[PDB]
RNA sequence: CGCACGGAGGCGAAGAACCACAGAUUUCCGAAUGAGAAUCUCUAACAAUUGCUUCGCGCAAUGAGGAACCCCGAGAACUGAAACAUCUCAGUAUCGGGAGGAACAGAAAACGCAACGUGAUGUCGUUAGUAACCGCGAGUGAACGCGAUACAGCCCAAAC
RNA sequence: GAUACAGGGUGACAACCCCGUACUGAAGACCAGUACGCUGUGCGGUAGUGCCAGAGUAGCGGGGGUUGGAUAUCCCUCGCG
RNA sequence: GCUUUACUGCAGGCUGUCGCUGAG
């Protein structure tokens, strides 16, 4: 059985949205919905998803830019990982 | 022209085929990419 | 004494003579109305079905067969051809008219096994053959120990590959000695001259 | 290594399957360290890692859950 | 207008795509059948006994 | 700790590597079977054709592959005849359908060294380039028998 | 040394350096769910009895294919039987 | 390749006959 979540997208571009607009970006599986990447997520970093923005990659995978509540902070959540 | 998602692998899987056979097997082996494509000089299917 | 089955075939000697003559003008009828492969409960020929190797028994199937009357339905040429390959007229099909009825049925029953057949008439276009297939999946017929032979592998397909008795007839293999050396064991074995 | 065949076998039905989501929690946050190129690696423990998930599945189907 | 290059212009036309059956970019995206397996045309694979010579 | 002799690291006396057998897992397309689609997608599926049937896809079957071999159908031409039409190339090439580990054949309405004789069937050697065919041209071409191989004979329909 | 002087490897020509090699032994597969053995059934003979024994068949004719098959191959088709 | 009252054949059309096909 596939996994979601396969691990986190960390580029500049990614900090950038991390720093500023409160989103982390994940490279998930690309059978994976929005919805499925939502929940994913919030059952695995205890956080509260707004809005997923998905992408297909041409690296084959598919690229997800997730963004968290006010509440919480993905700054924080990207560095215990 | 639009691609589809099943296209879009197979060009990215191209893309990833094209890279270089790393400094480390040329150490392994004790010393070449016979696939490499070029987007102009070479031809992809479809 | 003489039996029931008996009178059947006694009928069956003349199709155009008697009370058959009048039932095949009936039946035809609605025969021509029917369609190509037709399955039917009951055999129109009781003693011929039963000589044949029919048992009012499960996994035991009867179809009548309608295929069309006369020579081969050939096309010209479309290249060159000496004078003796050029003909379209008077070339006809080396397997009979029966043995195309069987095929057609076996077709029409993918899971089912060619046992025999048996000519039921014809009118001026087209010709009937009832056909009796058999089940070799059915434990009814595992168990027979008269039909059981039917369920090994190597019967799988037997009229496409011409074991049937009209296949065999066809294939020149009822004589044993003279004039069968160019069919036994096989018409391909001897080059394709039989 | 550290995770053993008979050590799997000891387990009950529930510690495989809280043992497995604590692999896949340790599998996750190797991958992310991977994905950032970190250098405090352990280039053997995550080969080790697919091992024993994949080790807990297949105890998992021979006990039947 | 000339049949050799000033021809070769208007070649922007698919035709033969890669099969989902067999793998080759033999799959016509117009006639939907495959020139190499057969797949649309057949549920048998597409062999012929003179894709090699007579005695082999 | 594959090919593959690197760097880092790791596994192995809790007996790893490696080999044999058995088992687990085994994405998507693919006969491809819920429907569609250039390997993806859309809303519970033996699609289609069949047998049985509790008449419900409930129980089953078929489909497609395989080096060639095998069986059943369709069937050329170059060529040869110093031309060419029958003939020949050849029932060959090629095509359609189908089985198996081998196929097919097979226990005489046989043979017919005519016998006071043989005794299912393939195959091998021979019979023999004989008999037979044939613009009686070029060419084509068996069988019975014999010596071997291996051997194995049986079941229905009907009568009652 | 040898029931082992087959072959290979090893820094150059190796029976005796290493793998093997002869000898002996083990396992699996095939033969084969066969042979042998066994269970059961029951072989056969006399006399009488025209009770039974496979039809578009046997066979004939028209037209074709095929074969060495010639009047005397095998087959298909149409009609008759 | 093409032509035709070249040789030989093959489709096709027309026509008789048999089968389908029966009653007065
Ligand atoms: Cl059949
Ligand atoms: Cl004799
Ligand atoms: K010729
Ligand atoms: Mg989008
Ligand atoms: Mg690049
Ligand atoms: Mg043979
Ligand atoms: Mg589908
Ligand atoms: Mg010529
Ligand atoms: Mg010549
Ligand atoms: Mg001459
Ligand atoms: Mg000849
Ligand atoms: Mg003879
Ligand atoms: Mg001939
Ligand atoms: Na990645
Ligand atoms: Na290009
Ligand atoms: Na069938
Ligand atoms: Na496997
Ligand atoms: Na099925
Ligand atoms: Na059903
Ligand atoms: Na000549
Ligand atoms: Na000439
Ligand atoms: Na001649
Ligand atoms: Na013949
Ligand atoms: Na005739
Ligand atoms: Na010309
Ligand atoms: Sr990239
Ligand atoms: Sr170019
Ligand atoms: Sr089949
Ligand atoms: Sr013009
Ligand atoms: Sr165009
Ligand atoms: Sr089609
Ligand atoms: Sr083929
Ligand atoms: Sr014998
Ligand atoms: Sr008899």
């Amino acid at each position: 059985s596939w996994d979601v979540i396969k691990h986190p997208h960390v580029t500049e571009k990614a900090m950038n949205d991390m720093d500023f607009q409160n989103k982390l970006q994940f490279a998930v599986d690309d059978r994976a919905s929005k919805g499925e990447v939502a929940d994913a997520v919030e059952e695995q970093y205890d956080v509260t998803v707004e809005q997923v923005n998905t992408q297909n990659t041409m690296d084959g995978e598919k690229k997800a830019v997730v963004r968290l509540s006010e509440d919480d902070d993905a700054q924080e959540v990207a560095s215990r990982i | 022209g639009k691609k589809s998602k099943a296209t879009k692998k197979r060009l990215a899987k191209l893309d990833n085929q094209n890279s270089r056979v790393p400094a480390w097997v040329m150490l392994k082996t004790d010393r070449r990419n016979h696939k490499r494509r070029h987007w102009r000089r070479n031809d992809t299917d479809e | 004494a003489r039996s029931a089955y008996s009178y059947i075939r006694d009928a069956w000697k003349n199709p155009g003579d008697g009370q058959l003559a009048e039932l095949q003008w009936q039946r035809q009828q609605e025969w021509r109305n029917e369609g190509a492969v037709e399955r039917i409960e009951r055999p129109t020929r009781l003693d011929k079905a039963r000589s044949q190797g029919y048992k009012a028994k499960q996994g035991v199937i009867v179809a009548r067969v309608s295929v069309r009357k006369g020579s081969a339905r050939k096309r010209r040429h479309k290249a060159g051809r000496r004078s003796k390959r050029q003909g379209v007229t008077r070339i006809t099909r080396r397997k009979d008219i029966q043995r195309v009825a069987e095929e057609r049925a076996s077709r029409t029953f993918p899971n089912l096994r060619v046992l025999n057949s048996y000519s039921v008439g014809q009118d001026g276009r087209q010709k009937w053959h009832e056909v009796i297939l058999i089940d070799p999946n059915h434990p009814a017929i595992q168990n027979d120990d008269d039909l059981s032979w039917i369920c090994a592998d190597d019967q799988a397909d037997r009229v496409f590959r011409g074991l049937t008795g009209a296949g065999r007839r066809n294939r020149g293999l009822s004589g044993k000695g003279k004039g069968s050396e160019k069919t036994r064991p096989s018409l391909r074995s001897n080059g394709g001259k039989g | 290594t550290v995770l053993h065949v008979q050590e799997i076998r000891d387990m009950t039905p529930a510690e495989r399957e809280a043992e497995l989501d604590d692999l896949k929690t340790e599998l996750l946050n190797a991958r992310a360290v991977q994905a950032a190129g970190g250098a405090p690696e352990n280039p053997g423990r995550i080969k080790e890692l697919r091992k024993a998930i994949a080790r807990i599945k297949t105890i998992q189907g021979e006990e039947g859950d | 207008t000339g049949a050799g290059t000033p021809s070769q212009g208007k070649k922007n036309t698919t035709t033969h795509t890669k099969c989902r059956r067999c793998g080759e970019k033999s799959y016509h995206t117009k006639k939907k059948v495959c020139s190499s397996c057969g797949f649309g045309k057949s549920a048998k694979r597409r062999d012929y006994e003179w894709q090699s010579k007579a005695g082999e």
